[PDB]
């Protein structure tokens, strides 16, 4: 049996458990666990990459060895090479 | 740098070089006189290209929840078209005449339209991205308009409970946008805003703690100061909110 002034007042009165949940739920408050929520990001810069690549193999067809440019970059190669070995020796490998 | 985030800029940027050096060459005279191979294969590429991405952005628009991305996305498919139909044309024309002075035109603007097209779906996808980041702050944001309610320790121990893994995932979601981001006073804003949402977070706890202590017997500096701590973190989280929407 409950009292009715009580009752009526607190019916509709959220609790700090039922407002809390409302906020965590429309908000997304929590971990999430699965491996498809990069996937969307992924495919869209995938695609995106392959437009770039398709349209840069199209001009450098269509520039031939008319081009002035040259990007061989032996000392960032360099750098990487010295990067991985040192990683590699404090791996044990 | 010229892009906001690393992604964006690794994808234009050695695009928009080539396409740079090119307009450079054609000015210089470097390219006169001089026969086009066939370019209908390498646009076959750019045209199967230019397709899986409209495929892959329609299909975001279709699954999205997002109102704002269905609405700015969408021109940007139109945009890679109508410059991909410019890059059959220039190819065509080179196809019919292999010196044809009209097609360099047609070349350039097809190539750039692709591209400007390329960059305003990245730019639109990174926007939603961000609102993705935005909905989790403007969650702690009235999760925390909520710690004036808690006036029991049954509460409090509730409320501390469930904030754990909304700040753990705001904490989460800013340390890889970070990550991404050219801007490095942008970075540095966003590190310190979090930060400081984090080293106030015990003591936002234990200002809550007195309240509902000092509101056994014998209040308003317990009052005062887990507002203060509320208005703080606020203001410190809506700094995070204008930070993440910065793009220059």
């Amino acid at each position: 049996i409950v009292d009715p002034l009580s009752f009526s007042e607190e019916r509709f009165r959220p609790s700090l458990e039922e407002r809390l949940e409302s906020i965590i739920s429309g908000a997304a408050l929590m971990a999430d666990s699965s491996c498809t929520r990069d996937d969307r990001r992924e495919r869209i810069v995938a695609e995106c990459n392959a437009v770039r690549q398709a349209l840069q193999d199209l001009l450098s067809e269509y520039m031939g060895n008319a081009g002035r440019k040259e990007r061989s970059d032996a000392l960032n190669s360099a750098i990487d090479k010295m990067t991985k070995k040192t990683r590699d020796l404090r791996r044990q490998l | 740098p010229v892009f906001h985030t690393r992604t964006i800029e690794s994808i234009l940027e050695p695009v928009a070089q080539q396409i740079s050096h090119l307009v450079i060459m054609h000015e210089e005279g470097e390219v006169d006189g001089k026969a086009i191979p066939d370019l209908t294969a390498p646009v076959a590429a750019v045209q199967a290209a230019v397709s899986n991405l409209v495929r892959v952005g329609k299909e975001t628009v279709q699954t999205t929840e997002d109102q704002i991305l269905k609405r700015d996305m969408p021109p940007a498919f139109i945009k890679v078209e109508n410059a991909c139909t410019k890059l059959v044309q220039a190819a065509q024309m080179l196809q019919s005449d292999p010196y044809s002075v009209p097609a360099r035109d047609y070349l350039i603007d097809g190539s750039r339209g692709i591209l400007s097209g390329t960059s305003d779906l990245l730019l639109t996808f990174d926007e939603a991205e961000v609102r993705k980041i935005i909905r989790v702050c403007k969650g702690i944001l009235e999760y925390l308009t909520v710690a004036e309610v808690v006036e029991t320790m049954e509460d409090l121990v509730t409320y501390t409970k469930n904030l754990g893994p909304g700040m753990t995932k705001m904490a989460k979601m800013i340390d890889e946008r970070q990550q991404e981001l050219t801007h490095q006073e942008h970075r540095v804003m966003l590190v310190n805003s979090m930060n400081t949402v984090k080293e106030l977070l015990p003591v936002l706890i234990s200002a809550m703690k007195i309240f509902v202590t000092t509101k056994n017997s014998k209040i308003e500096e317990a009052l005062k100061n887990r507002n203060f701590t509320v208005e703080k973190m606020s203001a410190e989280i809506n700094e995070i909110i204008r930070v993440l929407q910065l793009t220059s």
